[PDB]
């Protein structure tokens, strides 16, 4: 965000979406929905007690913030093809998965069962984390920067290499193609300088 | 400068010369007031539906 | 739903031949771009930069680069994130040992006075900031606490060291000093010693001397070769006509900087009409030299477009002499009193002078 | 277009007045959201006008090219020069397609942002109506009209 | 491409039918004789909510409605764009083949 | 296994030093080495230095407490010197609290045994010295602009093209960051196993080559990509190169050095590169790249190192000069 | 152990200088004291670092 | 001594800058 205030480089820079980019975003959304569901359970369960029981939703309350920061951090590293920096994000997934798996099996110790909502949400969230960790190691498998050999990186697509390709709809991060967020800056230009064939 | 401002005009002058000329004081007072009455009836029918269900 | 844009897919070709609005004509009158702006701040926008990670690896370049409010955000958030993360760890470990359960027993807690996450966060303050309030002690009970205390101490010392380094390299910045060098808004052309030259004026405001000063001077113009090699910005160096032969300058008073237009100088074919408002031409003046106090090298970028060059004017003599010491009246800095001069080109002038001298001799 | 524009804007006024009447707290959130809505509407007009005119001015030469080739098909093939005219056709169609693509894309940008505003309105209206209903024993019927 | 457009449209229609169903659920539980009670189910120190009971709190159904409206009104727009883009590409291919 | 570059394409001078009578100065020069250490190794030495200091002084505190006997349990029979010391772990925590100046308090130093005061003074001095030294290494380490060197970027392979009659070895060098590198300076060296009439052999000879600047100086001003061209006159040692004599394994190399102090920190940084004969191309031109959009300027780094062709005579610089000399002589006559 | 502005001034010394004796602690009760503690620690570190830099 | 030295015998540039349109460069 500091380089951004002076990002004339990113004024007309180029990007390179890591492999499994579609599946990364759709999993983040499919876990943001069930984390909202977990928050609903947490706010709802403590309605019988006279203590707030923060340990029902505040874990999920920070999981939601963590996921948002994770996806923001992945997009940032996606614009700047600097994958070695995502090692931290990589360890986060596996570390988070391990901890929550303990919680899952602990419910199985007391015979909690799917009949309770928290078990269903926790199981769904655990398998989502497994798939997300699969994606995080998929990046390693392809680019192989941690591997012994040289990183078999690819150059940006030649479609965007040209200066005059100002319709960034085919190749933009999946959550700026559903909502056409890349259009926003162009519309400012419309107010400033008239939109002609140039 | 001048081109930008003039281009950024919604032309209410044209809308006024269009509507007020043909409609005068009778057709406009029929058209516009019928629209207002129609939408007020829509609000009223929804409100009455609510109170009857209650 | 409620629109009628899909009902009629037909078209009419009767109406055509619509053009000549004359609106875009005024848009073409917009002024062209300057290479470097007057107050430095070069106006070049790099495009299609392939980042390839060369804009995050040099982190400590970025930290110095950023503005002070952003630097204080990073400062504050680095410290607070460290404090809060280690507070979480202290809370969790003192909870695992049971010291959080009230009235557990006579079991000696592994960190005393931990009775909340609030006290855990205060304990992180005491440890990392090295404040050590006596209430929250570290006992000899569990080995994990001592390990985590070592780790937090080392991390706190490293973070303090890093922030000390960045504050060092930021409090010795240069861009707060580059702006205190003053040029003219416009430069002048005039004959000195019977030869045409391109004058200019530059001065210093702060008393702090600028050591080993250096004045590069370049012309920026699209220019082709006989081979058809077209260069959009073919910068050409220009000697500063300094008598010694070097370009160094001792800057105390407002000095007059100029390059004598000999046969080598690329300005050898300028005419007073050849430097009008929209002419493609631009002079750059790179004033280098360190700051005496901090010993940090600086530049003072500035430019002079065609529509700023003014023919046949001489800078008003700024220096006077007061009772005991000299006087510098910076109000007359950029004033250029009119001075008549031949209105022909540099080549025509040279050829005419040579022919007249040959005829006379 | 006058009838449909009047219908749309006045249905909007109808809906907003009913929401405010059912849940009076909604107007406190109506003011910021409307201001944000205003900016989108303002900017979209500036863009959409230009794109619409551009689209039209783009399609006129395209059909012209087609018609003129029907005139001198024999003449064009006579010079064996039709590669240049193929490239002219591709350029014209590319210009028309890019204009229409930007038009559709601007259309979809406006719709996504305006339906997000509506979704935020739904959440705000639902929260306020449910809160008031349970706490203040408000009539259930008015909640139904507010939601729908 | 066209199959993807139609699949997004079908899912948008399905998710869009939540609005009516969610309104019915909200009002039904909010008008059920105005009875307010806790979950009344506990397990090993923390209450465990069941399948239907999670659809109990009208707040939950309203928030789920909000999420459903976001997904509906983004999938639907995605469907619009894919169909529109294929249409603009059909015109391009046809306008070249005819010439 | 065919030809070894003198320097690699991106720095990393590739000469393997050997047979040094190492006086130990290399390990005697500790501060320079520490600054040149990679960050993980700097952190490891940092951590090991602190830990060793902590644990050494912890041993001393435990040993003196053992000598004074206060760790042997006692209720009122003793007046302790260093309070709360009741195990080695206690002495280790005490060493932490003193050296890092945490001062938790529960472990005080009393007035009884003076050797504790002496060891306290020594530990305070040593901790301050070690903090000062580690701060110094960190300060110099963060002033490194070796990272910045990876944004002064040259064209992959430079070309030889005519310009204004004669022939110059062009090049393209540019900047990616937003800052401005002050007092930039470009050297350019040719490398060849040159021999002499007397029989001298120079296995790798370096000859400075002018940058053909107008002012007659080295300094350059670099805001956008530049074309650094050496004009080949009779003095230059490329005056006798034939395009046919420019195959891959030619005994030649063109070192290029770009200097200039960084402005953010004030550190002088080189920027090295070379160009083997294969990486030299004849009679080709660099495509004009500095597009100017209205209201600004642009650089199309996509075509930063993309070249096209132009017909030029395929004769040596000497052959070209001599042939143009004969043509000029014929024209004059 | 806050009694008068003399005690409060001594406490501010012990926080910003990082002396930290221990009689004058910060407890868990009011979050505003912890907020002010964070503010004072950060401001103290900034001023100490800046004065270090100027001295260098 | 009616003669004004441009710099004195101890460095000490003996010039008095005047009419500076100051913009806070002292602070
Ligand atoms: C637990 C229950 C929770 C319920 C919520 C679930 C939400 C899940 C959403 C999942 C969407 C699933 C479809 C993803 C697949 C996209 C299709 C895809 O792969 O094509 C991507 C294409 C562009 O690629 P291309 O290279 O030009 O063509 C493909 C290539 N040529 C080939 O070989 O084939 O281009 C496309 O086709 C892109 C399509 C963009 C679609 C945008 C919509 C995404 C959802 C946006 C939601 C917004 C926020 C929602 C928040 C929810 C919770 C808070
Ligand atoms: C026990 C607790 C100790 C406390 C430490 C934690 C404190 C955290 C707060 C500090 C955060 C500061 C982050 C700064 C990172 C900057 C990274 C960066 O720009 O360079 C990354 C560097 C590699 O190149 P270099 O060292 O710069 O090159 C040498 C150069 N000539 C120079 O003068 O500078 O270095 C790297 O690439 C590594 C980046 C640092 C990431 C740390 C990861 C831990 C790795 C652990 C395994 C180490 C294995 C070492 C094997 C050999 C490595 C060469
Ligand atoms: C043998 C080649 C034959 C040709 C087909 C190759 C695959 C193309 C399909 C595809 O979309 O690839 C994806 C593989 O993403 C995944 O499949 C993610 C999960 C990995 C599972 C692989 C198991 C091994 C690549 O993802 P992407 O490149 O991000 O997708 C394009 C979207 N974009 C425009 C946003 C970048
Ligand atoms: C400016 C800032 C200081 C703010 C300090 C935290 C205040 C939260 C208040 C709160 O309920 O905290 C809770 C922690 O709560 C957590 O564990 C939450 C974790 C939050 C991590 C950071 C999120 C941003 C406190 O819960 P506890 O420490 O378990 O309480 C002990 C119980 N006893 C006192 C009855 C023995
Ligand atoms: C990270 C550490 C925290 C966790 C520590 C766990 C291990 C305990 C070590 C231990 O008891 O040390 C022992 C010695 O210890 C030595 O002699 C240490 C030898 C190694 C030090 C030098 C390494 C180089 C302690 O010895 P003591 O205190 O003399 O034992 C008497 C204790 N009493 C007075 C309570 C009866
Ligand atoms: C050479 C003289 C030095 C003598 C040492 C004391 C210096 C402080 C003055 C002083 O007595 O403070 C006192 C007043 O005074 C103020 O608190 C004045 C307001 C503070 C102004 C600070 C600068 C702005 C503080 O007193 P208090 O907290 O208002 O009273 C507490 C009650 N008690 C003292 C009985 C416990
Ligand atoms: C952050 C990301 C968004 C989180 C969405 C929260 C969904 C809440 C659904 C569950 C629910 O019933 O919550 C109601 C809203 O809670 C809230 O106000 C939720 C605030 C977020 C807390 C974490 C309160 O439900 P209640 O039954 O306690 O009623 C309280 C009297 N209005
Ligand atoms: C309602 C649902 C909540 C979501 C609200 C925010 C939606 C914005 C989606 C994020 C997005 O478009 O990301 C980038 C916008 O970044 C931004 O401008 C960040 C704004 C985020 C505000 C918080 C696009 O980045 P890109 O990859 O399309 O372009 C990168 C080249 N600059
Ligand atoms: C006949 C079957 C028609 C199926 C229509 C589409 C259903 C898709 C969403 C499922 C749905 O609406 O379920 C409700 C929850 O809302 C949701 O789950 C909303 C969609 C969630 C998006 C994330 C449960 O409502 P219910 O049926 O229990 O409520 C009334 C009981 N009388
Ligand atoms: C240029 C036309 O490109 C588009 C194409 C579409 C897809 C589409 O179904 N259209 C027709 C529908 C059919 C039945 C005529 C239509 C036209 C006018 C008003 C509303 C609608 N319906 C839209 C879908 C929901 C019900 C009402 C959307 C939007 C656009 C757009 O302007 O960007
Ligand atoms: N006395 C001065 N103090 C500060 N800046 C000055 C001074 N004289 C000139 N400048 C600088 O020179 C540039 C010219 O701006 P300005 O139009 O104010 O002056 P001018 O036209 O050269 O006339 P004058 O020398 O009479 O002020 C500006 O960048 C201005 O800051
Ligand atoms: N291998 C080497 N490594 C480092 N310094 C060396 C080496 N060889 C010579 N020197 C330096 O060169 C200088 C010459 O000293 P000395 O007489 O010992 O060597 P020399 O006559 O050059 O040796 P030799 O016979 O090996 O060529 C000294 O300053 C010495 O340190
Ligand atoms: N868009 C760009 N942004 C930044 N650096 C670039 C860009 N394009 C090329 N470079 C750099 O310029 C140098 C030479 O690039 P050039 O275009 O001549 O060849 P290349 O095929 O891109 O080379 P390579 O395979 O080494 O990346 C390399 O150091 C390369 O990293
Ligand atoms: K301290």
């Amino acid at each position: 965000w500091g380089s951004q205030s002076s990002k004339v480089h990113i004024h007309h820079s180029t990007w390179l979406h890591f492999p499994g980019h579609n599946l990364r975003w759709i999993l983040t959304f499919i876990l943001l929905f069930v984390l909202v569901c977990e928050i609903a359970e947490g706010i709802l369960s403590d309605g019988v007690t006279e203590s707030r029981h923060l340990h029902l939703y505040m874990p999920a309350g920070m999981a939601f913030m963590a996921a948002i920061t994770s996806v923001v951090y992945y997009h940032n590293i996606e614009t700047s093809n600097f994958p070695k920096l995502l090692i931290a994000l990589l360890i986060y997934w596996t570390l988070a998965f391990i901890t929550k798996t303990i919680k899952f099996v602990k419910f199985y110790d007391h015979a909690i069962g799917f009949s309770q909502l928290r078990f269903c949400l926790t199981g769904l969230l655990v398998i989502l984390y497994g798939m997300l960790l699969l994606v995080e190691v998929n990046v390693i498998r392809v680019r192989r920067y941690i591997f012994f050999k040289t990183p078999r990186e690819v150059k940006p697509p030649e479609d965007l290499q040209d200066l005059g390709v100002r319709f960034l709809q085919p190749f933009v991060n999946l959550l700026s193609k559903g909502t056409y967020w890349w259009m926003n800056a162009f519309i400012k230009t419309a107010h400033k300088k008239p939109i002609d064939l140039r | 400068l001048s081109s930008v401002l003039h281009q950024r005009a919604k032309i209410p002058w044209r809308a006024c010369t269009k509507y007020l000329s043909s409609a005068g004081i009778l057709l406009l007072s029929l058209l516009v007031f019928s629209q207002l009455l129609k939408h007020m009836v829509l609000v009223a029918i929804d409100y009455w539906l609510a109170k009857w269900t209650d | 739903m409620l629109s009628r844009k899909g009902i009629i897919p037909e078209e009419y070709v009767l109406t055509r031949l619509a053009e000549d609005p004359t609106e875009p004509r005024y848009r073409t009158r917009e002024r062209r771009a300057r290479f470097v702006s007057k107050k430095g701040n070069c106006n070049v926008a790099h495009k299609n930069i392939r980042e390839q990670g060369r804009f995050l690896q040099d982190v400590f370049t970025t930290l110095v680069d950023l503005k002070w409010p952003h630097t204080l955000l990073i400062f504050t958030m680095s410290f607070l994130c460290s404090w809060l993360l280690f507070a979480m760890v202290w809370w969790l470990i003192a909870f695992a040992h049971g010291d959080l359960a009230p009235g557990e027993g006579t079991n000696v807690p592994c960190v005393t006075s931990i009775h909340s996450f609030s006290s855990a966060f205060l304990f992180s303050i005491e440890v990392q900031v090295t404040i050590g309030f006596g209430g929250r002690m570290v006992t000899e009970e569990c080995p994990l606490a001592i390990l985590i205390l070592i780790v937090q101490n080392i991390v706190g010392l490293m973070i303090n060291a890093i922030m000390l380094g960045c504050i060092f390299m930021k409090t010795a910045q240069a861009h707060r000093r580059a702006e205190t060098l003053i040029f003219s808004k416009h430069a002048v052309i005039t004959l000195r010693h019977g030869r045409l030259c391109f004058m200019l004026r530059v001065g210093d405001l702060r008393k702090s001397m600028i050591i080993s000063a250096t004045i590069h001077m370049q012309v920026v113009r699209k220019t082709t070769s006989p081979e058809g090699e077209v260069v959009p910005l073919h910068q050409v160096d220009i000697p500063m006509e300094n008598g010694v032969g070097g370009n160094s300058i001792f800057l105390v008073a407002p000095l007059i900087i100029y390059h004598v237009i000999d046969s080598n100088s690329p300005l050898y074919d300028l005419a007073p009409s050849d430097l009008h408002h929209h002419q493609d031409l631009e002079i750059i003046v790179i004033l280098e030299g360190v700051v005496e106090t901090t010993g940090i090298t600086t530049q003072a970028r500035t430019s002079y477009l065609a529509d700023e060059i003014l023919w046949g004017q001489r800078f008003v003599p700024i220096v006077a002499e007061e009772d005991g010491r000299y006087s510098v009246d910076y109000s007359k800095f950029g004033n250029t009193v009119k001075v008549p001069t031949p209105l022909c080109t540099a080549r025509q002038l040279d050829e005419d002078r040579s022919l007249l001298d040959a005829l006379t001799l | 277009t006058l009838e449909c524009l009047s219908r749309s804007t006045l249905l909007c006024v109808s809906a907003l007045t009913v929401i405010s009447y059912v849940t009076p707290v909604f107007l406190v959130a109506l003011l910021p959201l409307a201001v944000v809505c205003y900016f989108i509407q303002k900017y979209f007009r500036v863009a959409s006008r230009d794109l619409q005119q551009l689209d039209d001015t783009t399609q006129l030469p395209l059909v012209s090219h087609f018609a003129e080739t029907v005139e001198g098909l024999t003449t064009i093939r006579a010079f064996r020069y039709e590669a240049r005219f193929q490239q002219k056709l591709l350029e014209y169609t590319d210009s028309n397609n890019i204009a229409s693509l930007f038009l559709t894309a601007a259309n979809r940008w406006l719709e996504v942002c305006m339906e997000y505003i509506g979704a935020c309105v739904v959440l705000i209206a639902a929260a306020t109506s449910i809160s008031n209903s349970l706490h203040r024993e408000l009539s259930a019927g008015l909640v139904g009209l507010g939601l729908t | 491409r066209l199959i993807l457009s139609s699949t997004f449209r079908i899912l948008a229609d399905l998710l869009g039918f939540a609005g009516p169903l969610c309104i019915f659920g909200i009002v039904d539980h909010l008008g059920k004789e105005n009875h307010v009670f806790q979950p009344k189910t506990q397990f090993l120190g923390v209450y465990f909510v069941s399948s239907q009971e999670f659809l109990g709190n009208a707040y939950v159904l309203a928030v789920l409605l909000f999420l459903a409206l976001l997904l509906q009104r983004t999938f639907l727009q995605a469907s619009y764009y894919v169909a529109i883009e294929t249409g603009i590409n059909l015109r391009g291919a046809i306008q070249t083949k005819i010439y």
